[PDB]
């Protein structure tokens, strides 16, 4: 599956100026968009090539969307001192991520629409889209509020409706970067320890897109509980890279084989030392 | 297109 | 509330002495969204390094990308600098590239 979703985050200033607000767009893991209050001249802005051919009025509308939020972002950041009966001169954060995930029949999957202050949960929509769930006395004060306003079917509106729609736009206009698939470029590496026995790392390198297994193996069983890895790391090229390694014992090496699997690989590779 | 905000917390 | 950032150092490609690659300084799981970040090529600052747009993953934590380009040497070590407000001190992680 596919998914459009948008991270937004406000980080009040006292003592500075006004909180600085912003707003990040991916389409699966890749940004292609985004807004930041603290430029020069703020407006929403192409960060991916195949965004950059939409018209100026699909940008001065997102530029004028993203306004709005920030406005509606300052003023929760003064509510929430209130609710959480806070001094006015500490900086706080509020963070929202929204957005729905597709299957190819354009079906909505999963839809979200979230909340969290000073980096705990603060309120959520359910997977149901019709009800709230709060993490605190103070966020259910905004439950109640929103419950009343009937705030869940209007973002409902959003996650099935627009959020859909333009992923499929998107998912087209962009299938160049967006649908392309890179195989992993793997090895493996050899590490004598102090302990008297060796690691052995199984590298996958630019790959494209996230998803990947990469697992060690012995007498064809895997070794879930001796692997240690990394979690899949970014490159500005938009590839993906990792890692996983076991110790073994002394000259045993030859009994151990790296299994990776991924969409570029017609079938799973299967490395030695 | 992004969510837009429609109600205060 | 505030949490430690986790660092990890690597590049592009796999090292070849006099080879131009890609370093990278990705950082992760940390909060608040303020941090400082810094590559450096033997303890002094590289001049040029491209910082990606914050942003933050689904437990609500801030990570950040910071990439530059660079040439390995058999005598040249490279690191990344840390300073956010959940640590004491900076922390400064050296790429090791033989991993």
């Amino acid at each position: 599956s596919h998914s459009l979703r948008y991270f937004v985050t406000a980080v009040s200033r006292p003592g500075f100026g006004e909180p600085r607000y912003m707003e990040v767009g991916y389409v699966d893991n890749t940004e292609f968009v985004r807004f930041d209050s603290d430029a020069e001249n703020p407006r929403y802005e192409p960060r991916a090539r195949w965004i950059e051919q939409e018209g100026p009025e699909y940008w001065e509308r997102e530029t004028r969307r993203a306004k709005g939020n920030e406005q509606s972002f300052r003023v929760d950041l003064r509510t929430a001192l209130r609710y959480y009966n806070q001094s006015a001169g500490g900086s706080h954060t509020l963070q929202w991520m929204a957005g729905c995930d597709v299957e190819s029949d354009g079906r909505l999957l999963r839809g979200y629409w979230q909340f969290a202050y000073d980096g705990c949960d603060y309120i959520a929509l359910n997977e149901d889209l019709k009800t709230w769930t709060a993490a605190d006395m103070a966020a259910q004060i905004t439950r109640r509020k929103w419950e009343q306003a009937g705030a869940a079917e209007r973002d409902r509106a959003y996650l099935e409706g627009e959020c859909v729609e333009w992923l499929r736009r998107y998912l087209k206009n962009g299938n160049a970067t967006l649908l392309r698939t890179d195989p992993p470029k793997a090895h493996v590496t050899h590490h004598r320890r102090p302990e008297g026995d060796v690691t052995l790392r199984c590298w996958a390198l630019g790959f494209y897109p996230a998803d990947i297994t990469l697992t060690w193996q012995l007498n064809g069983e895997e070794l879930t509980q001796e692997m240690e890895l990394v979690e899949t790391r970014p490159a500005g090229d938009g590839t993906f890279q990792k890692w996983a390694s076991v110790v073994v014992p002394l000259g045993k090496e030859q009994k151990y084989t790296c299994h990776v699997e991924h969409e570029g690989l017609p079938e799973p590779l299967t490395l030695r030392w | 297109i992004g969510p837009g905000r429609a109600f205060y917390a | 509330m505030q949490k430690t950032p986790q660092i990890q150092v690597y590049s592009r490609h796999p090292p070849e002495n006099g080879k131009p690659n890609i370093l990278n300084c990705y950082v992760t799981q940390f909060h608040p969204p303020h941090i400082e970040i810094q590559m450096l090529k033997n303890g002094k600052k590289i001049p040029k390094v491209e910082m990606s747009d914050m942003s933050f993953s689904k437990d609500w934590s801030f990570y950040i990308l910071a990439h530059t380009e660079f040439t390995p040497t058999e005598t040249d070590t490279y690191a990344c600098r840390v300073k956010h407000a959940s640590m004491a001190e900076p922390k400064t992680v050296y790429w090791d590239r033989d991993m």
